[PDB]
């Protein structure tokens, strides 16, 4: 206090010049400790005084001297110490010419307090494991979570105005380097967040940072997935159409636009057209096109209004499903799905032994069973289908289709009894399922 | 058999603190063709009773290996039936015996409007719990016991050793890839089956898998991830891909 600003200048040169000479040459190192320690002092004295003239160009020595600190500190590995130096770093008073290494400093704290420690190795600031803000409306961190996000949030938000709005008139790198930073802020918010399975922040923060992107996949493809796993479909389907016309490369897009056009939203076309792209470009990948195109065709056939075409869309639906078998012979669902697709023509015996090979692959599948119980039904075998059915049942006694089917079985075979305790069973697990 | 030593001399705080224990627990444990796997399972779950973390934490770490050799001998031959107990034990004593009461985990969101500790110009959001508790195992439920196992093993990254991360890695290599010609060109030999495995399940892999990248464990980390990119975009699981493939981009 009430030092002119030349012996400041003056210290900080003898301070840079043992710096300097200490490093030349090949106990005293507590020596070195405590002289970096008194410069961390200083240096928080000088941001404190020039913060304070401000509030009423050239940051060359100061910044090595003070980060190279703690970087030997990480070599070395005291954590503890540079934890809690970045602790008390934090705690000062923002100053608007500072913001950028901000960003460095909290950025790099995103790094280390996600990969560095557990829970029981937290500890309060205030004990071992001028002014300072405080008060007791102030947020105080509980978890790691907790504040890593808020250190994100800031970060993102802070980040948001300095972008250099893509001015590209004649220069680029300014432009990569803003770019290149929200992407990893925004890849570290997104990692952090997608943990916790709490996904359409994640979609609000990656329609937050669609503006920077133009021509780049990753940001429309990552948008993309985020608005697809949090339930929206019409948007996903738009920007995976948009994904597919930037890189023709891929098969798992437009599979995906395939899945999303045959869900619940009930569209056939698409899908098709889907299937047919997949198609026309491993292995592997065109079986699964043909798959889809079968399950379409399948669908289509469902649907229809006449006679003609349901036979003709039904032996389509076939010659794609035992194409795709042909192309893979070790995937039990190809399988599973021809047998469906060929007892509805009636043709029992040939069904019964895909279903069983389907069966031999694997063995454990719902489907698999129901459709065996279903199948032998047809064949006049009623106790073994039931047998079939109450083993499905121990298998998964909170089912609902094998019931109403163990019920039918029951009502034509053995009795009305039956029949009435298993639906009071089935009312009596329906409330207790629900409130 | 310094193991039978070790359980005779037993039958007091300060019984761990062995320099080769862990190593001959590896070893006896690596084969399922033992004699005293039930009395040494017994000792393993006697181990819990006590409430210090210094033999919880001794004795967490040996599951992975377990859970893989039970999950892929049984899927296939005699099985034991007793290990399915300490899940079950465990499972039960993390999710209600703390005190009486059942684990509701949440947290809150902060707020940049709302002025800060370090900034000036939040919905309790519960992801686990509560879970009923399971007395039996079935073919419907083992997923969710089973990562909810994963999630409190992926508590205490810290105290393991570097064994339990390279076992870890390498259960996780070929856990995903064991039905699939895949892992004929990676030259896996063993059980030709396949495992349907759960989302949150792969999550919960992802997380632990995420943190050994720099720990030492570089080449086995990526070809780990690489397997597991590759069986969700073949099974088409949207959430374990977009983790994977946000942590694919941030590497120096």
């Amino acid at each position: 206090t009430a030092v002119p600003p030349y012996r400041l200048r003056v210290i900080a040169e003898a301070y840079a010049t043992k710096g300097l000479c200490l490093e030349k040459l090949p106990d005293r190192e507590q020596d070195v400790i405590t002289c970096y320690e008194k410069a961390g002092d200083i240096a928080l004295l000088y941001l404190q005084e020039i913060e304070r003239v401000i509030l009423s160009e050239l940051g060359f020595f100061l910044e090595t001297g003070l980060q190279r600190a703690h970087v030997l500190y990480f070599k070395n590995g005291n954590l503890t110490r540079g934890v809690g130096r970045f602790r008390e770093l934090l705690r000062a008073v923002e100053t608007r010419t500072t913001q950028n290494l901000r960003m460095t400093i909290a950025r790099q704290l995103a790094e280390i307090l996600l990969r560095g420690m557990c829970e029981q190795s937290y500890w309060n600031p205030l004990e071992d494991p001028a002014r300072v803000y405080s008060g007791e409306n102030i947020f105080c961190p509980q978890e790691n979570t907790e504040e890593a996000l808020l250190l994100l949030l800031i970060s993102e938000s802070m980040a948001n105005r300095d972008a250099v709005l893509s001015r590209i008139p004649e220069h680029k790198s300014d432009r990569l380097i803003s770019l290149q930073s929200a992407s990893v802020v925004y890849d570290l918010l997104t990692i952090a967040l997608g943990r916790r399975g709490q996904y359409e922040m994640l979609s609000e923060c990656l329609e937050r940072a669609m503006k920077f992107a133009f021509e780049e996949f990753h940001l429309w493809y990552q948008f993309a997935l985020s608005l697809m796993a949090a339930g929206k479909s019409a948007r996903a389907v738009k920007v995976l159409k948009e994904c597919i016309r930037l890189k023709p490369d891929d098969a798992t897009i437009p599979l995906l636009a395939a899945k999303l056009c045959m869900g619940s939203l009930h569209w056939l076309e698409e899908a098709e057209k889907f299937a047919k792209t997949v198609v026309d470009v491993t292995s592997e990948f065109k079986a699964k096109g043909y798959l889809a195109l079968g399950l379409t065709y399948s669908l289509q056939a469902t649907d229809a209004s006449l006679r003609g075409m349901q036979e003709v869309l039904q032996r389509k639906a076939l010659l794609a499903f035992q194409r795709a078998h042909s192309l893979s012979p070790t995937d039990h669902q190809a399988a599973f799905y021809l047998a469906l697709q060929l007892a509805i023509s009636r043709q029992i015996p040939e069904a019964l032994g895909y279903v069983r090979q389907a069966l031999q692959l694997q063995g454990d599948d719902a489907n698999s069973l129901h459709l065996l119980a279903l199948l032998l039904s047809a064949q006049k075998h009623y106790h073994d289908a039931l047998n079939i059915i109450d083993m499905a049942l121990s298998e998964y006694p909170e089912n609902f289709i094998l019931l109403f089917s163990k019920v039918k079985l029951q009502s034509l075979c053995r009795g009305p009894d039956e029949a009435l305790l298993t639906c009071k069973h089935m009312l009596q697990i329906w409330k207790s399922c629900y409130n | 058999g310094v193991v039978e030593e070790w359980l005779s001399e037993f039958k007091l705080p300060n019984y761990a603190t062995k320099s080769s224990l862990v190593s001959s627990l590896y070893k006896v444990i690596q084969e399922p063709q033992s004699e005293l796997l039930e009395p040494v399972c017994h000792q393993l779950f006697e181990f819990y009773r006590s409430g210090e973390e210094q033999l919880l934490q001794f004795t967490l770490q040996f599951l992975p290996e377990l859970i893989w050799c039970y999950l892929a001998v049984s899927a296939s031959v005699h099985s034991s039936g007793c290990i399915e107990a300490l899940l079950l034990g465990v499972y039960n004593l993390e999710i209600v015996d703390k005190q009486g009461h059942t684990k509701v985990l949440s947290f809150t969101i902060p707020s940049l409007s709302k002025p800060s500790v370090y900034h000036e110009p939040l919905s309790k959001v519960v992801y686990s719990g509560p879970h009923p508790q399971r007395e039996m195992l079935t073919a419907q439920n083992r997923f969710e016991v089973l990562t909810f196992l994963l999630l409190c093993y992926n508590a205490a990254l810290t105290y393991m050793p570097s064994v339990s991360l390279q076992s870890l890695c390498q259960i996780c290599s070929r856990i995903c890839v064991c039905g699939y010609p895949r892992q004929h060109v990676r030259k896996y030999k063993g059980i030709s089956s396949r495992i349907p495995v759960s989302s949150g399940f792969m999550v919960q892999m992802l997380t632990g898998i995420y943190f050994a990248f720099y720990n030492g464990e570089w080449d086995l980390a990526q070809k780990a991830l690489d397997d597991i990119i590759y069986r969700a975009q073949l099974e088409l699981y949207p959430e374990p891909l977009l983790v994977a493939n946000a942590i694919k981009a941030s590497l120096p």
